[PDB]
């Protein structure tokens, strides 16, 4: 599994550019910020709900512990 | 004769100039034949995106017919007297040369005027040649050497007219009309950018008389090109169905004049050239060639020094199988860096001798001599006599090579064009890192 006999690809052309002739931070904020926003928008609906559920359970359990540790009028 | 009296005894090429700016130049000799040609300073480098490919079209149409000689009549004169008419159009030059008997020089020059001045450019002829150029483009797609060199020019001079191929895109071929060709021949075949060069048994006075009698009624007394920008990049046309993989790696070389041309050629002569069907092979003093013959890395390689007016490509092109690109690229970069870092006197002497052989042996026969006259008058502005070349090569030494190669090779971003099964070809970062040595 070394370069030269990995696969068989045809009719593809790739153009590149020397790292010494192109900027290393091309529009790091002009397109960085919108790209980040799209990335988080397309994943928050799947990532957040479990952790938000955990936060609700954490706070409920902690306050349940706190007000179960009090004294019962008797 | 001690090779010094030999060089001194070479006949001098007289150069004159008509009022139109026609630089009539000739190199008399004793042969009964001669080669008389016209070198135009036209080419794809002078063509915009829309006009690209018009030079090749005009070259194709040149020999078909003229106003004075309708169609095959122009052909009829050429063969009936035994002359061989030929043309070639590179990226920055064009030429029409007619090899013929020294006796038929009065006729040939006249024909050479007719082809250049009074062309025909017939519309039906244009359609037929349009078809022919399309099939010729499909032919040129076949061989990988021309394709790879055009890829190199595209990826090295991207965004500049130099990137344009000589034949032009197939789109322009269909969409080029007669008006474009007429305008191209009007504004690019102007008198000042012309060299009428003749070799063989032609006397300069007769050539001047013929030029003044046939070429007088030419242009009087502008697209003067722009300095193209080398942009180190890489093109990879990965096509595994091809048998062999052609790679060409070139750095920004010198210009046409750029005295550093003389050392660099010597340096390239050190690397030399090789292919499968060579002679000594594993004993040739070129280290890269010896390694290639010993380990059978490639079926071919050569070192090219394509140099244009203001810039040029200097590097090597090799043809090897699908699983030896990395090793041969490594050895090639190693030879380059060895020359820049430590050239050694003996290799420099071998390079000087090899370059002397190049210049001397190339300049034999009427056709190469006339071609040299035209090209030198167009590029250098003069014809560099072989004695001057000898002196310039003699001035070269190990230090000069070590410095000149260092200025052009060491730590320079190269331009790479690979085609075929080039999966093995190293990534551009590895290639660029090969240009510099951490031991030096
Ligand atoms: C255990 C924890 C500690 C150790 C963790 C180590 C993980 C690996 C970190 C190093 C690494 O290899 O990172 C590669 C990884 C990807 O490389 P990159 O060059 O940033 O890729 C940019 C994208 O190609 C293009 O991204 P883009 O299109 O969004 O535009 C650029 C930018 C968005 O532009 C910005 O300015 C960012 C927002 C402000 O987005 C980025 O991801 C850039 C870095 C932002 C910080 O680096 C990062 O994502 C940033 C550093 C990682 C750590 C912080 C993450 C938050
Ligand atoms: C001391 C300064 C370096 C030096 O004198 O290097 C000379 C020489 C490299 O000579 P060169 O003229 O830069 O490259 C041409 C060679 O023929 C080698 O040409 P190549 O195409 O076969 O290999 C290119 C490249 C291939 O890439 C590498 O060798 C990888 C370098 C390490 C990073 C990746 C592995 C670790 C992650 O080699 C290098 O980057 C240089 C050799 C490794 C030096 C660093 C070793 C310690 C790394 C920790 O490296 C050595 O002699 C290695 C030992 C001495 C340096 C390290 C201590
Ligand atoms: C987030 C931004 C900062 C990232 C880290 C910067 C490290 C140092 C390099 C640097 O300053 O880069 C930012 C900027 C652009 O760098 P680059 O894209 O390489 O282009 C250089 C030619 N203008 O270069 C500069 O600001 C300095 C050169 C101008
Ligand atoms: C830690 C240092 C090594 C990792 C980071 C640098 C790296 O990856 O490569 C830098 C250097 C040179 O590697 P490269 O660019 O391939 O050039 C080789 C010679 N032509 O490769 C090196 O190993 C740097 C030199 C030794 C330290």
């Amino acid at each position: 599994r070394e370069f030269g006999h990995l696969t068989r690809m045809r009719h593809v052309i790739t153009y590149s550019l020397s790292p010494f002739e192109q900027r290393a931070f091309p529009h790091y904020f002009t397109k960085g910020i919108p790209n980040v926003l799209r990335r988080t928008r397309a994943c928050i609906l799947r990532v957040a709900p479990p952790f938000v559920v955990f936060y609700l359970v954490y706070t409920w359990g902690t306050q349940e512990f706190e007000k179960s540790k009090r004294k019962n009028p008797a | 004769a001690t090779y010094a009296q030999a060089l001194q005894s070479v006949p001098e090429t007289q150069v004159s100039q008509l009022d139109n700016g026609l630089r009539v130049a000739s190199e008399q000799s004793s042969q009964p034949t001669c080669t008389v040609g016209v070198w135009i300073d036209a080419g794809s480098r002078y063509e915009n995106e829309k006009n690209n490919g018009a030079g090749y079209f005009v070259e194709h149409l040149a020999f078909k017919g003229t106003k004075n000689r309708p169609g095959s009549a122009l052909e009829k004169e050429v063969e009936s007297m035994g002359a061989h008419l030929n043309a070639y159009s590179t990226r920055e030059h064009t030429a029409y040369y007619i090899k013929a008997l020294s006796k038929d020089l009065p006729k040939a020059v006249e024909l050479l005027a007719d082809i250049v001045q009074n062309c025909s450019l017939e519309d039906s002829q244009i359609e037929k040649e349009r078809d022919v150029i399309l099939q010729e483009l499909q032919e040129n797609d076949s061989s990988m050497r021309d394709v790879v060199f055009d890829y190199l020019h595209a990826t090295a001079f991207q965004g500049t007219p130099l990137a344009q191929s000589v034949e032009g895109p197939s789109e322009n071929v269909r969409k080029l009309s007669r008006a474009d060709l007429t305008e191209y021949v009007s504004q690019h075949y102007k008198a000042p950018r012309m060299v009428l060069a003749a070799a063989g048994g032609v006397e300069h006075r007769q050539l001047l008389d013929l030029a003044q009698k046939h070429f007088s009624s030419l242009s009087g007394t502008v697209p003067a090109f722009t300095p193209c920008r080398f942009t180190g990049s890489e093109i990879r046309h990965r096509d595994d169905a091809l048998p062999l993989a052609h790679v060409a790696i070139a750095v920004e070389g010198p210009g046409w004049a750029n005295p550093d041309n003389v050392p660099l050629q010597v340096a390239n002569a050190i690397i030399g050239h090789y292919d499968s069907t060579y002679g000594g092979g594993t004993h040739m003093s070129s280290t890269l060639a010896s390694v290639a013959a010993t380990r059978k890395l490639c079926q071919s390689f050569q070192t090219f020094n394509i140099c244009y007016a203001e810039t040029g490509l200097l590097g090597a092109h090799f043809v090897c199988d699908n699983m030896s690109i990395d090793d041969m690229m490594f050895f090639l970069q190693g030879q380059w860096m060895r020359l820049c870092t430590s050239a050694t006197e003996s290799e420099v002497v071998r390079g000087k001798n090899i370059l002397r052989n190049a210049l001397v042996s190339h300049l034999d026969g009427t056709t190469p001599v006339c071609e040299d006259i035209g090209r030198s008058l167009l590029t250098y502005g003069r014809r560099i006599p072989l004695a001057e070349w000898e002196s310039r090569i003699a001035e070269v030494d190990a230090s000069v090579v070590r410095e000149v190669c260092s200025k052009y090779f060491y730590d320079q971003c190269p331009a790479v064009a690979g085609l075929g099964p080039i999966e093995q070809l190293p990534d551009y970062n590895r290639i660029r890192s090969g240009m510099f040595w951490l031991r030096f």
